[PDB]
């Protein structure tokens, strides 16, 4: 190809505290609207805010989880615009002066091998809440307005459709390692905004931007990207000019639209939020979080490999989806035959839960059970074809392999 | 200063000013501006921007707090439905 | 007569059950009616409410355990509408009860009725009050300043003992000294921010009125100390002052900025203050001569941070979640345009206009991040100054309480009230309006500005001063 993509990403993350940004309300999804609510939150007259502890050392520990240089000194700022969903009329984020800065994740390509993407920077901020419309009205629940996010911000690093998704993904493992957030896009946890401009190859000067807003699952942004490019190449070589502005995707048609609003943003009157001092992060507190770390995704992958002797493909699998490898390490601790609880995992059991739609997390076999059953392999019990009999009944019904192996004789 | 200072000001204040208000303000506004300019003498490179003493950012622990009665939360309300504010759509 | 007594007074009558809280609430209910017709000190009056309350009132040793307390519309008090003088939030009920009212509730005091104002605090004589105007009872024809107009007119006229109002620039003292009653506004910190409807954060701090140092000292103590519902609010112990006023301590320091010489003074002020002065020389204090080079760029920098803050702060009435919403428009952008420019009065909308270019990119660093830094600067003049002296005195006011429409014409007329009230507020220092005497039938204020929690010292002065000066036995409209 002549040409180049060049993408930058902004994700806005949900943190998993108990309580909102700046007050003592519940965060929990469902239900009843207006129900875990505030003169604060509602921005009502005469309410100040007050500082989440928790979403700020989950901040810390997500901003380190990111190679993140963490400031010491970081203010929020108000951020003015006029919208239902937003009660203050502001939201309180951050401007200069943002919480963590200089930061990176690592890819692992189908092959490249390796890449970088830097994070331009990790910024602390209440969420607005959520409209819903219905006839010539729209309704408003602020439930979820003051949520704590985490904002995050990509360098234009990105090349391809493909390395966009492998970001959210290692991004979402790593807050899921970290324990900071859920960060499914399902559930609202994760949103994510795209910016794409094409050059010419090896080209050191950047192309005009788009933005493709509300794309709602990493496979979506993928293929709006996976569009895009082409269309903007298309603009390029037919001797147009692309123009800069914002887009949306259909999931149903897989195409990007221009919006028949011609509506350009406003000024948003950025200032330190007057009812609030700056945000100081001793650095005893950082040393805390960064030595009291969980283990993250990229150390997990090498452990394994050396702990178990796994494959690159059997570490991934276990790594990529987190409560498999808890379950496979619970598993070779009651019975230390790793190479084969690998096997019986993978190749049976994942494939047979799959097949009911019961995630791993709830499987009916508990890692004792896999554990047993691959000791009765090893010692000779049953067979092989037994074993795999007594697997489909184990998920069938919620058994011991030995329960099932005396029930039915042997 | 110009008509379209005001208006450009006023949109992002959301106020539909009346054309009473825009003559009226162009003036009062245009000598306000004029008598705050008063801070260019004074040198303030090396100055730090205000604010109170604090030793610790003061924070809180992750506690749920009892929220507001949603009836009290609505009461106010202009226009309700279902537990939600109602206001015309927005696109 | 019951309504002439302090609290002093009061309370002993209360305490050996010689009077019941009922009693006194009715005293002061008369006086009301007497007087409000001429005064319109408030918005909404709850002394109706207050008499009932008052039944179920019966533990006696509660610091304010039977005293009526009027209180500025811009505080909330649940269940009943808090204004704020404005027709964007007429008809809003108070949800929630603002921590200095709670406080208060809970020391036993009744909260007699919501007090007239400035529309959103914005103003130096009550006359932008959306609904209308509070007069001076010393001239009716005459404004009782602002924006608490109506809390300091309700005490000089004795409706109620004792008040609260919020001072962003000068709000609590230039009414104080407009209207012969004591108004102090303490550190920035000192008393929560919770359920104060927000002018300029970094600049408001309710405060209180009243007519004895003693008075004041204790309502001050109640509504007082650090909460965790405000952010800004102090963990600093609150000092028994009620304890405190009544102690003398020895050789203190009074300053005299020499820039305020170059300041236009009314020659009747001049004359109270001098006198002022030379008698608290008298009385042993030592008089000194002051620099604050600064000072004078006090009025530009505040007309900058208010109004910004004020824009931001303002944001919020928007006809979504309560209040006034217009009643004809096409889409959601008239509605909030319309609701705004219908709900909002003219002072108030001056400001927002103001506060949205002072903010905006481009003009921020010339107008609100210089004027935070100009802001340093003036308060480290007092600092300084602190360093050589312990309080800093001046007139409250550069004149003798004006006339109706006198300051309307040009805005900037207006502002030019507080030139000698917002250098306190920008240094975030407590500062108390003390009545010094009563010039061609007017009240006139002296000033004195305090070190960041010495609301002691301030409050010892005005109580030494009051011995040799008993302003309030002046009371007005008989
Ligand atoms: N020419 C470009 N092509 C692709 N992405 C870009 C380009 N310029 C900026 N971006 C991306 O846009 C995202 C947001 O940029 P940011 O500066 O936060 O917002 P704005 O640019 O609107 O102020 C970042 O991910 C950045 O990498
Ligand atoms: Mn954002
Ligand atoms: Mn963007
Ligand atoms: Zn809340």
């Amino acid at each position: 190809e002549k040409y180049e993509a060049v993408i930058g990403l902004e994700i806005h993350v949900q943190m998993d505290t108990k309580t909102k940004m700046f007050c003592g309300c519940k965060v929990e999804f469902g239900a009843e609207p207006n129900t875990n609510v505030c003169p604060v939150c509602l921005g009502m007259p005469g309410a100040l805010p007050i500082v989440n502890k928790r979403a700020v050392e989950y901040a810390i520990r997500a901003s380190l989880a990111l190679n993140c240089e963490v400031h010491e000194e970081s203010v929020f700022a108000r951020k003015h615009y006029f919208y239902p969903d937003l009660p203050k009329g502001y939201q309180i984020s951050q401007y200069e002066k943002p919480l963590a800065t200089n930061g990176w994740v690592e890819l692992n390509l189908p092959n490249g091998e390796k890449k970088k993407v830097r994070i331009r920077r990790l910024h602390i901020e209440e969420d607005a809440g959520k409209n819903i419309h219905e006839g010539d009205k729209t309704l408003v629940d602020l439930n979820r307005a003051g949520t704590p996010l985490m904002e995050i911000v990509t360098e234009p690093d990105i090349r391809t459709p493909e390395e966009a998704r492998l970001f959210l993904e290692k991004l979402r493992n790593i807050m899921r390692y970290a324990g900071v957030s859920k960060a499914d896009m399902e559930k609202g946890q994760l949103r994510c905004d795209i910016n794409v401009s094409i050059r010419p190859k090896g080209s050191k000067e950047f192309g005009t931007r788009v933005e493709i807003k509300n794309v709602n699952s990493f496979r979506f942004v993928q293929k709006a990207l996976e569009y895009e490019i082409e269309r903007q190449i298309n603009v390029v070589e037919e001797g147009g000019e692309v123009v800069q502005e914002t887009r949306t995707f259909d999931p149903q048609t897989g195409k990007t639209y221009p919006m028949r609003t011609k509506e350009e943003a406003e000024d948003y009157r950025y200032f330190p939020d007057p009812d609030l001092v700056p945000l100081k992060v001793k650095k005893e507190w950082i040393e805390e979080i960064k030595k009291n770390m969980p283990e993250l995704p990229d150390q997990r992958f090498e452990r394994l490999i050396k702990e178990y002797g796994l494959s690159e493909y059997e570490a991934g699998i276990l790594v990529n989806h987190k409560e498999v490898g808890d379950f496979f390490e619970e598993a070779v601790r009651h019975f230390k035959e790793p190479k084969g609880i690998v096997n019986w995992l993978i190749n049976d059991l994942l494939g047979l839960l799959r097949d009911k739609g019961i995630s791993i997390e709830e499987s009916p076999v508990k890692p004792e059970h896999l554990a047993e059953l691959v000791k009765l392999i090893k010692e000779k019990v049953i067979s092989t074809k037994i074993g795999k009999e007594v697997i489909k009944e184990m998920v069938e019904t919620g058994k011991t392999p030995s329960q099932i192996v005396e029930e039915k004789g042997l | 200063v110009d008509r379209e200072w005001v208006l450009k000001i006023a949109k992002l204040a959301r106020l539909e000013l009346k054309e009473e208000e825009i003559e009226v303000f162009q003036k009062q506004l245009s000598d306000i501006l004029d008598f705050i300019d008063q801070l260019k003498e004074l040198d303030t490179e090396n100055v730090e921007p205000y604010i109170q003493e604090f030793e610790e950012t003061p924070m809180r622990e992750d506690e749920p707090h009892p929220s507001l009665d949603r009836e009290k939360a609505l009461m106010n309300a202009p226009e309700r439905k279902d537990g939600f504010f109602v206001v015309p759509r927005v696109v | 007569m019951l309504w002439k007594k302090s609290l002093s007074e009061l309370r002993e009558l209360l305490k050996r059950g010689e009077v019941s809280p009922k009693e006194v609430v009715e005293s002061f209910y008369d006086r009301y009616n007497q007087t409000e017709e001429k005064v319109k000190a408030y918005i909404t009056p709850l002394y109706g409410k207050a008499l009932k309350q008052a039944e179920s009132l019966k533990e006696r040793e509660l610091p304010l355990f039977g005293i009526p307390i009027a209180v500025k519309d811009n505080i909330l008090v649940e269940g009943e509408k808090t204004t704020c003088a404005s027709k964007i939030l007429e008809n809003f009920v108070a949800p929630y009860d603002a921590t200095v009212i709670e406080r208060l509730k809970k020391a036993g005091a009744l909260i007699v009725g919501k007090t007239n104002l400035d529309e959103f605090a914005m103003g130096s004589s009550t006359e932008y009050s959306a609904f209308f105007p509070t007069k001076n009872p010393w001239d009716l024809e005459r404004v009782p300043g602002g924006s608490s107009g109506g809390s300091a007119a309700s005490v000089a006229v004795l409706s109620a003992p004792v008040s609260l109002g919020s001072d962003t620039g000068g709000s609590i003292r230039q009414p104080a000294s407009f209207c012969g009653v004591i108004g102090i506004k303490p550190t920035y910190g000192r008393v929560s921010r919770y359920g104060l409807v927000a002018f300029a954060s970094s600049l408001d701090q309710i405060g209180v009125f009243g007519r004895r140092t003693e008075d004041v000292a204790l309502v001050l103590e109640v509504i007082s100390g650090w909460d965790e519902k405000d952010s800004t609010s102090a963990k600093v112990p609150v000092p028994e002052w009620s304890e405190e006023v009544k102690k003398e301590v020895k050789g203190l320091k009074i300053g005299l900025p020499k820039e305020f010489f170059e300041y236009e003074l009314q020659p009747q002020v001049k004359e109270a203050f001098e006198n002022f002065i030379k008698e608290l020389e008298k009385e042993g204090f030592e008089i000194k001569e002051v620099s604050l080079p600064h000072v004078k760029y006090s009025i530009p920098t505040y007309y900058i941070i208010a109004p910004s803050e004020a824009s931001s702060n303002l944001a919020r009435y928007d006809g979504v979640r309560y209040g006034y919403r217009a009643k004809e428009y096409k889409d959601i952008f008239e509605m909030y345009a319309r609701t705004r420019d219908e709900g909002f009065g003219p002072e108030v909308k001056r400001r927002i206009m103001l506060g949205t270019f002072a903010l905006s990119a481009g003009y921020y660093d010339a107008y609100y991040l210089k004027a935070q830094k100009v802001r340093r600067l003036i308060t480290n003049d007092f600092l300084k100054a602190f360093e050589e002296v312990d309080v800093i005195a001046s007139p409250t006011t550069p004149t003798l309480p004006f006339k109706f429409g006198e300051r309307l014409e040009n805005p900037i007329e207006m502002y030019l009230s507080d030139i000698l009230t917002v250098p306190a507020n920008l240094a975030g220092l407590p500062a108390i309006s003390i009545p010094i005497a009563w010039k061609d039938g007017l009240p006139v204020g002296g000033q004195l500005i305090g070190k960041h929690w010495d609301e002691t010292t301030l409050l010892q002065i005005s109580y030494l001063w009051e011995q040799k000066f008993k302003h309030y036995e002046k009371i007005p409209l008989t």
